[PDB]
RNA sequence: AAUUCUUGGACCGGCGCAAGACGGACCAGAGCGAAAGCAUUUGCCAAGAAUGUUUUCAUUAAUCAAGAACGAAAGUCGGAGGUUCGAAGACGAUCAGAUACCGUCGUAGUUCCGACCAUAAACGAUGCCGACCGGCGAUGCGGCGGCGUUAUUCCCAUGACCCGCCGGGCAGCUUCCGGGAAACCAAAGUCUUUGGGUUCCGGGGGGAGUAUGGUUGCAAAGCUGAAACUUAAAGGAAUUGA
């Protein structure tokens, strides 16, 4: 079930058996690297740049055509941004819901779904924390949490 | 209003919806208008809106969902004075408007990929409304006030694949393209237009420099034909050599020699070598080899046209030519033959190929 | 969460031979429950079984027969002593004839007769009957 | 039902069954060569798009994202893609 | 029936004016929400489940002393407002008596803004997370596939029906799954064949949620919470009588 809801939601991907990649495919492990090194420096996450690929070029899957994972290739590159792209979203909503919630005082349900938005952050800025991807120092802090974009 | 840097980062947050769902594909061009008559300054409302018109009418295009529906009249009118003034801004400007390196802005975006293949995205805007222009001839009663309405912009199309042909900074070798173009508009045009800009004979009555400008286009077909033919032995495709020889044949028909077009339409030996190229091809062969008959016949050669003349009048389904012909037999291919179909004004009268057959014999 | 895949392998296998099932599926398969399967089949509890080999945790179709009456887990796995066997399989176990205590040893898994016979102690995983 | 063959089912039957509940999880999705009705260059598309796929050049666009399957416009023909 | 209103024209009928409450019928064993709760239109703002996915990270998770957010109704303090209804109270009847039921008035209150209080039969009288074990018909949202019907008449294509399949949700019917003291419950089942993970909490009935100490609140009161002493039953489901 899901972390903060009560709901039981059953929607994901099905990763087929065969790892292989198709015949049809004529994109090269170096062009497709070169094509994600333009699409991240162009400025996107790692997930729309999966999605672009197999969309619009028919990448199944870029661990298959490549070796590596699309992060693997941009940190080995030295185009990973810094605070990754799940710790980057929860922080931007965060500000959202409480830029909202800064001038309608009464919304007493926006202060409860930023309890469990923040509650979420911290949780997982500490993984990050034990597996050395932030510093120590690392603070989540509405005071200046806009600071982080 | 600030040096595109709010221009070029709205005209992303507007040509962001094209071809979403909830879009409503109405309130965009709108969207993209307002970007160059609220945009009134230099290279920002002057200069850099060859990309903010490039993204105006590629969204005016696509005001139809389907692509085998015809665009309406209002929306086809903007389009060709849209498109028009895009080319009279380009002409007296001689840069490169995608990039290449000119001053420093408000041009020169090499960042995204490479100008040329969005350099040459005016060839496919005005290709793309040549392919448009055949929709509204198809889908209109030929017999009918409208049809000759709609053929007065067959004039307004043929000045502006003029316009974008006379715009030759192609890097013959791929404006070929564009000559193709041409050619497919002006290789059917008849005896009185062809004939009538020198059988006036040339006396103090038409040899004049300011007269001799509409007597360039019979002589056209082997000006551009030669190059579009010899130069696609070396370059790749079938299409643009086979499409243009067939318009030469076709042209130095109906008014010129039979012996000058059988040696090309020998040349080809198409009589038993297309077989395996696709029927918007096979088609417009027939045209030719109808004209052939025709062409000799006309010149009085009365069984060497009848020798040729036998297997489509032999058999029933001779509308090769025309609009589709019998019932049933696949729905489902039926409907992929009414956007194959030939316009109307372009078919040859088959009461007068039939009293070609039935005089030759 | 599956927190004891073992707990709820046995179990899927108790329900099934309850319903009265020939054959049962078990989602995520390991080596302790394909170890603990072979134990049971070596007595002859269950048949044969076919371990589907999926590129993640695998799934195991198991031939149940009509001759099981129960097979479950024992969590947390206690530290069984040698001299404390006795006395697990005199509470767990239906009489001192038939049924057997699974409990994993520095040998392997193997039931209460062999990790006598060997000398050896270990942890507790289930028991069948 | 009490004996029924879990090992060998019958297509039909896994061809049904939600695409994780199957005995070895596969997708229901696909990769499909389609095409414009004026050019002759192809497009590879995946069924559940979710993007706009612009016909290169922007000449057109070819599918429409949706709740499901991507939507392909009218006049497209499409051959799907199999290995 | 009376208290009340009315020839300083009540009640009834017409045309307007203002006020402050409230959103009928549609409204359902329908929906959403963590629970309290939520219904005229339209606009703006941020949020959210489910579905779809050959996207991404790679164990980041489940439950939780301490601590924290919200919490019907009533109630307290301050400002605005006061249509209806109405604790208190003023009567009028009935009655042996009525300090009540019934009836005409009626202050606090009911409504809005800002501070408190933190409880309800706050109920599914039923903690949460995970797996397994019968069938049927519907239903709400998302997807997927298929004769045919109807609108866009040009019907590609969307919408309204029809027939099935998949996943989440509110429920229903049925049976010797099985359980249970039974009423009954596909969970309250997989329990002497007793062990998947974890929080809270009960020990005969009273005395008593009382005394006392602590703590929170302006007050009302909330949370924590005994003892002496008394007692053989109190109680649960179902049966047969009256």
């Amino acid at each position: 079930g899901r972390m903060h809801a009560p709901g039981k939601g059953l929607s994901q991907s099905a990763l087929p058996y065969r790892r292989s990649v198709p015949t049809w495919l004529k994109l090269t492990s170096d062009d497709v690297k070169e094509q994600i090194y333009k699409l991240a420096k162009k400025g996107l996450t790692p997930s729309q740049i999966g999605v672009i690929l197999r969309d619009s070029h028919g990448v199944a899957q870029v661990r298959f055509v490549t070796g590596n994972k699309i992060l693997r290739i941009l940190k080995s590159k030295g185009l990973a941004p810094d605070l990754p792209e799940d710790l980057y979203h929860l922080i931007k909503k965060a500000v959202a819901v409480r830029k909202h919630l800064e001038r309608n005082r009464k919304d007493k349900d926006a202060k409860f779904r930023l309890i469990l938005i923040e509650s979420r952050i911290h949780r997982l800025a500490r993984y990050y924390k034990t597996k050395r991807v932030l510093p120590p120092n690392w603070k989540y802090e509405s005071s200046t949490a806009s600071a982080l974009v | 209003e600030i040096t595109h840097a709010v221009v070029i980062k709205k005209l992303n947050e507007i040509l962001q919806a094209r071809g979403k769902k909830g879009t409503d594909r109405a309130a965009q061009i709108e969207l993209l208008q307002l970007l160059v008559q609220i945009a009134s300054e230099n290279n920002l409302g002057e200069g850099v809106i060859v990309k903010i018109k490039f993204n105006i009418i590629a969204s005016l295009y696509d005001y139809n969902p389907n692509l085998a529906t015809y665009m309406k009249p209002e929306m086809w009118q903007k389009c060709l004075d849209c498109i028009n003034e895009l080319m009279d801004i380009l002409f007296a400007n001689p840069n490169i408007f995608v990039g290449e390196n000119i001053l420093e802005e408000s041009e020169n975006l090499q960042n995204v990929d490479q100008p040329l293949r969005v350099r040459g995205c005016i060839l496919t805007l005005v290709e793309r409304m040549d392919e448009e222009f055949t929709k509204i001839m198809q889908n209109t009663d030929p017999h009918s006030q409208e049809y000759v309405e709609h053929l007065k912009d067959e004039a307004q199309v043929c000045a502006i694949i003029e316009r974008v042909q006379r715009y030759l900074e192609e890097k013959t070798e791929e404006i070929c393209r564009v000559y193709l173009r041409r050619i497919l508009h002006t290789y059917y045009k008849f005896d009185y237009k062809a004939h009538q800009r020198q059988l006036t004979p040339p006396e103090g009555s038409s040899k004049s420099e300011q007269d001799q400008a509409e007597n360039e286009g019979e002589d056209s077909a082997v000006l551009m034909e030669r190059l579009c033919k010899y130069i696609y032995a070396k370059d790749r495709t079938d299409r643009i050599r086979t499409c243009a020889i067939l318009c030469h044949i076709y042209h130095h028909a109906l008014h010129s020699r039979w012996y000058q077009a059988r040696d090309l339409m020998l040349m080809s030996h198409l009589q038993d070598n297309i077989q395996h190229a696709d029927p918007p091809v096979q088609i417009l062969y027939n045209r030719t080899m109808v004209q052939l008959g025709i062409c000799a016949f006309r010149q009085g050669l009365t069984k060497d046209a009848h020798n040729a003349l036998l297997d489509i009048q032999s058999s029933g389904r001779a509308k090769e030519l025309l609009g589709q012909g019998l019932l049933l037999r696949s729905l489902q291919e039926r409907n992929q033959e009414q956007e194959k179909v030939e316009r109307r004004r372009q078919e040859p009268f088959h009461l007068h190929i039939n009293l070609e057959l039935l005089e030759c014999v | 969460v599956r927190m004891n895949v073992l707990a709820d392998a046995l179990k899927s296998i108790n329900n099934a031979e309850k319903r009265g099932k020939r054959q049962v599926l078990i989602r995520p398969c390991s080596k302790v429950i394909v170890r603990f399967l072979t134990v049971m089949m070596k007595h002859g509890y269950i048949g044969e079984f076919e371990i589907i080999d999926d590129h993640r945790a695998g799934k195991i179709v198991v031939n149940l027969t009509g001759r099981l009456n129960k097979c479950g887990v024992i969590s947390p796995r206690f530290d069984v002593q040698l001299k404390d066997l006795e006395k697990w399989q005199n509470n767990l176990l239906p009489s001192r004839q038939f049924g057997f205590i699974v409990l994993t040893t520095s040998a392997g898994i193997m039931d209460h007769e062999e990790a006598r016979r060997k000398h050896t102690g270990g942890k507790i995983l289930g028991f069948f009957f | 039902p009490l004996a029924k063959d879990l090992l060998h089912p019958s297509p039909e039957e896994e061809k049904r069954k939600h695409k994780k509940k199957r005995l070895v999880q596969s997708p229901n999705s696909y990769f499909m060569d389609v095409k414009c009705p004026g050019c002759y260059k192809i497009t590879t598309v995946f069924s559940h798009a979710q993007t706009v796929v612009l016909c290169v050049g922007c000449s057109t666009v070819l599918c429409q994202p949706t709740g499901g399957k991507a939507r392909l416009t009218e006049g497209c023909s499409f051959r799907r893609k199999q290995h």
